[PDB]
């Protein structure tokens, strides 16, 4: 009883595709700090999930 | 100096303090003389109501409690 | 899709508005509060009634404490729809409060003016108006009964409430001055009008009744309340003409915490008369026509917004001989001052200068205190006299300094403040802790 | 400058700032429950149209709902003037029920005297834009209505009602439509040839609460203290030309009531509080040759001009004793809201207060008439004595006379508004007190 | 009297009345840090004019700063019912930026979209008569304006900028002037001889604080809840005699949003969000022989009309998916802000909000945008084929149709309005999120 | 009862004879007698704090 | 405390010639409290130099 | 009859050998930059 976040679905895009990388070729990960406390992003690192 | 204001002021505090003193033993001797006068409590018809005896009993609902 | 859509959104930038949620929006939780009931007993007037007598009342110890005060008034109009102007507010010359002796404050007509004319909005204000003048077009003969409530701290809020039960020893008394004419009831400007009648009066007083417990505390224990107080004094305006802009330096014998002054310049004549007459719409009695007079008002109108006919160029307070503020104009103290503290509109004439955030509260937001002042001084400068207040292309086609030669009949004025004051109450008797 | 006000410090300073508790210049924000909300129309059964009764059933969408609000379309019957707010004149009442339980009702005059009292300003006038054509609009003239309703959940996120808590009782709502409305399928008495029914449509906004939120509300009982709204009709003891009426009205209240609320109308027509009279607004023509004073002017139903209000003076009794003393119409007309709400009332339209402030949520003093043997409301009427027609008389007369058609004025709609609870558990709920 | 009400006490009274915890006859103040407020005038650096863009620096005068009004002294190139706002047609933009991180920007249309949904009664009259000429004021005439600023240490004190806990960085506000102000130095397309350009000052309200608040925002570092503006102008699809267009609007918005707004407009003519009619006050000259309906009433430009409105209907989708059910125009115009503001929204203004309370500091629910990848605007336009130079065809229409005039407003202006914190740190600060 | 002793008493009498109209706190000059003739009753402000 | 009774000798040996910056000001009569002139962020870092002869206690 | 504007924006994108590629998404860099700072005055009028 009570469903809580499985009712409408998990977001499998969230934030990530905001800077998506458009190339086929994977892009290097960053390790998604926080170095400056002004214009702290929310953009998800968007990881190929299968590289070519 | 002569500091009139302190002077009364002083003279005001004291008043002040010892009335409130006295004023708190008053609320609170009322209370407590409420609830040994009518040491209960009422019954759906007499709902709010302080009363003096095991059932109502002719309690009043010009003396409340807690 | 739908609204889940959205509450799934959740992220890092979200944590400062709901992360850790501290309170809901869809739970309210009432406070419980003590048992009381509120009453309205009519309260006797001593004295005589009528135009330009004293009366007063004293307030009866029926209920425990006392807030809302409304004076009733029975007047019958003395001429036709458009001569009166709030003539219920005009008959309530001034009122005194006082406590076991001691003056706690003193209104005046032109303070309920000048209060309205800042504080009071919108429907408020329209509904305020219609219960001190008569406002559907009502003709000569008609009789109305309004009613004026009194603006005292205790009659603003419950939490100011007057403690009569405190008071045992000591009686809350209002001391009334009627005015000897009011217009389009009694008089029209200097003419008497033949036939007139004195006015009803009755004097309404909101009681609460509190339960046992709490009645109990009140009467034993001492209370003080942080009270707002009405400071004013009347003063000769430096009339301006055609020919100069008149200067002004007024010495306020202020004192207190002063949450704000406010003040205006009018023509005593005509009460409410704020700004010059002139031969444009509402401006003046027979205004746009062929008869218009601009020495005399369309009564009935006579506040307006049109900063035009105003007299005041430009103001600053000065404390101690240094600049409080730079020189503002006119307009600043009548339209920026109330939008910035106020949110209401204030009509031509009627100015305001905040030393406090927010005004039109009780709570204190920043005060003045004159009491630590030895010169507190306003600082006026005046528009000049020369527009043909007759010639409505001179009127409203003219300058920001300059005003109607009609302007000029704006010889009086009123500066008022008010202060945070405490009220102290003890065993029965009660007065005010600061003196000055 | 303003350091010179700053270093002006004494001992007047002390009570307002010595020992500061708090500060002006920086708010603290509190961190709430996150939450969504969406817009989601019902299916409402029954023959829509005038006269008719339907319903619906809230959908289970979210977990709490709030605002509700009927749509309606209705199509001008003639030109502007003719229609008085023919939104609110149609949703004829509504009825809320959880559980198979009454909750609440209101009324169409209801709606026209909780205005009346409780909106004001742009806020009434909007509502005004939303169930009226406001800017001479003419026949044919068609129009999307919007009619919020009144309920207490529908006026507080705080009372929003837990349809999650709710899991096995159903909240349903009965929109009774009036047989008629003026200025859209009648004229007066006249039926408006060709005239359109209305098309409706009811709209639920839905909360949506996140998981721990929710789950509180699933699993939890809840005590909502919520308002309800108690009315009869009642016969009016009109005025005569010559005599003055008076009633002693016997009121079937029960609940701590935050205050009673009453109104004296002509059940002709919609909103009329007032008598009639040939007087600009006053009825239809007039200040012409035309001018009539036993039709309205429709789209100017409403005044100001307590002239023209049939109450002289009133008063409550609670076992035959006098609650307050007796005082005039105007009384209840202009200062009672004065100091209880802070709008403007319309003439006809009367209140009196239990609560130090019944505009608000938060209960602050009430009247049970639960406990109240033998509550009364006493009217006196003003004598209805002048010429409506001839507006000197209108318009100079005295404190204790109305105008003729005043006596017209055959019903009087007494309400009171108290607060009862909705107690909520186990995926039921219903009143405390019946 | 009123004990007779006092001991009518039961069980319903219970929830209200028992273990009682407040009092309403007794209150309590708190005691506040001592501060002074002072209105301090800025230079401005650059020329003042119409066309040009000046900026000010804000002096450190004080240690919080609050409100700021730009001053401007204009003059009629007409006469009365030829400008509108003129004040705030003429502050074109206005940018906040910090240590040189641009915090929010406004425009005058924003300034026109924020009044028509969030002032409301006298505040919106007495706004008027801060940036306008409304007592029939002739040409040639000359007035100050005042020009309030909206940002979000400018609606309240309690997010003062602490000017004193910025040392190393400057707060600058830049001011674009119109090249052209209605009514002032332009009639329509054409220029007015002899116009005068404004005169221009800018104000800025201090506080100053005593040693104890000052010392500590000196030094402690901070955190400001604030709002910024987010804004992208658009074509808008025109709808025509023959169709209702449609148009889906990506929205490039982020960030928590506690609401979008958005108009449709001439840009032309300064504020006017409807079509132009010959009914009164819908067009120069309306009423006569000289109606145009290809010029607005000035002084009249705004109406609550719908009519006129182009908007038919719409949604927002996120993530692709609809957000809510489609609702129509007049829904976003009148409910929207009666619901959630309270007040009364101009038509041709329409508003959608996530929040409780979209007016209010508190956040109150809101639409990240920062989590969504497809969020749209979906609107649907009503159908131009009203006649707009007669009344009958423009007052007698259906839901569905507006003015031929209507096409006109090929400009739509969707804002956003959002939260961010805004961080001060060891004297230098910017926006939390970027 | 009590009450006619600290009404009399309950008024303050805050005055401000000779203030100094400058913004900078003047330091504490203890106004003690030392001369039999010409003394002062100004009663020097004792609520002055620094801020500058 | 510390304040201008400070005579700190030259960075070289020779003649000097100091300049004086002095970008965002401090317009109120009132010495506000020295910053620390530190670096938060990496990112937007200001030239200001933070002011001296400004302390009162 | 004038037209509106058509557009288009074009970027030319520089693609990387794989040390490179890394080197650049993981290394820490700081590009020396110009900035266009901007003002618009009224020009003092010159006259016969």
């Amino acid at each position: 009883f009570l469903t809580a976040t499985q009712w409408i679905g998990v977001n499998t895009q969230g934030s990530s595709l905001k800077n998506a990388n458009y190339d086929l070729r994977a892009d290097p990960i960053i390790p998604k700090a926080d170095v400056g406390p002004w214009m702290m992003s929310s953009v998800d690192p968007n990881i190929y999930q299968k590289p070519l | 100096w002569f500091s009139r204001d302190l002077n009364y002021g002083k003279a005001n505090s004291k008043i002040w303090n010892a009335t409130v003193a006295k004023g708190l033993k008053g609320i609170a001797n009322e209370n407590a003389e409420i609830r040994k006068m009518y040491p209960y409590l009422g019954y759906g018809d007499f709902t709010g109501a302080i009363c003096k005896g095991p059932n109502n009993q002719g309690c009043t609902y010009y003396a409340n409690y807690t | 899709a739908g609204g889940l859509s959205q509450l799934v959104a959740y992220g890092a930038q979200d944590v400062y508005l709901t992360g850790n949620p501290q309170i809901t929006f869809f739970k309210t939780v009432y406070r419980r509060y003590t048992n009381f009931a509120i009453e309205s007993i009519q309260q006797t007037i001593n004295g005589s009634v009528g135009f330009g007598n004293k009366v007063s009342t004293q307030i009866s110890r029926n209920g425990d404490l006392i807030t809302d005060i409304v004076v009733e008034f029975v007047l019958t109009k003395g001429g036709n729809g458009g001569t009166t102007y709030y003539p219920a507010e005009e008959l309530l010359q001034d009122v005194e409060l006082e406590i076991g002796g001691q003056r706690i404050d003193k209104h005046y007509n032109d303070w309920f003016r000048t209060y309205d004319a800042l504080f009071r909005m919108n429907d408020d204000r329209y509904n305020y108006r219609r219960m001190t003048d008569w406002v559907n077009n009502e003709l000569v003969g008609a009789q109305k009964r309004f009613y004026v409530p009194l603006i005292f701290f205790f009659n603003q809020t419950p939490g100011l409430a007057l403690p009569l039960i405190a008071l045992q020893y000591h009686e809350v008394k209002l001391y009334f001055t009627l005015a000897s004419q009011v217009q389009g009831v009694n008089y029209n400007g200097s003419s008497a009008i033949a036939g007139a009648a004195q006015p009803t009066m009755s004097v309404w007083v909101d009681y609460i009744f509190l339960d046992t417990q709490e009645r109990t505390r009140f009467a034993q224990l001492p209370h003080e309340y942080l009270i707002e107080q009405l400071q004013f004094t009347g003063s000769e305006t430096a009339t301006p003409s055609a020919t100069t802009q008149a200067s002004q330096n007024i010495r306020l014998n202020f004192n207190h915490p002063t949450k704000y002054l406010a003040w205006n310049f009018n023509n005593p004549t005509n009460y409410g008369q704020y700004t010059a007459l002139a031969n444009i719409p509402g401006a003046c009695s027979g205004a746009g026509t062929a008869a218009a007079t601009v020495t005399t008002p369309d009564y009935g109108n006579t506040g307006t917004y049109n900063e035009q006919l105003a007299v005041l160029d430009s103001a600053k307070i000065q404390l101690n001989g240094q600049d409080r503020f730079a020189t503002r104009k006119g307009s600043y103290f009548n339209k920026v001052q109330p939008y910035q503290s106020i949110g209401g509109v204030t009509p031509a004439g009627v100015y305001l200068y905040s030393f406090a955030l927010k005004p039109a509260g009780r709570q204190p937001s920043g005060t003045c205190n004159f009491s630590r002042i030895d010169n507190a001084t306003l600082s006026l400068t005046y528009k000049t006299c020369s527009i043909d207040a007759t010639s409505p292309a001179a009127v409203l086609g003219n300058t920001e300094t300059v005003t109607a030669n009609t302007a000029t009949l704006l010889t009086a004025l009123n500066i008022y403040a008010k202060n945070y004051n405490v009220l102290r109450i003890m065993s029965g008797m009660g007065g005010l802790a600061y003196a000055n």
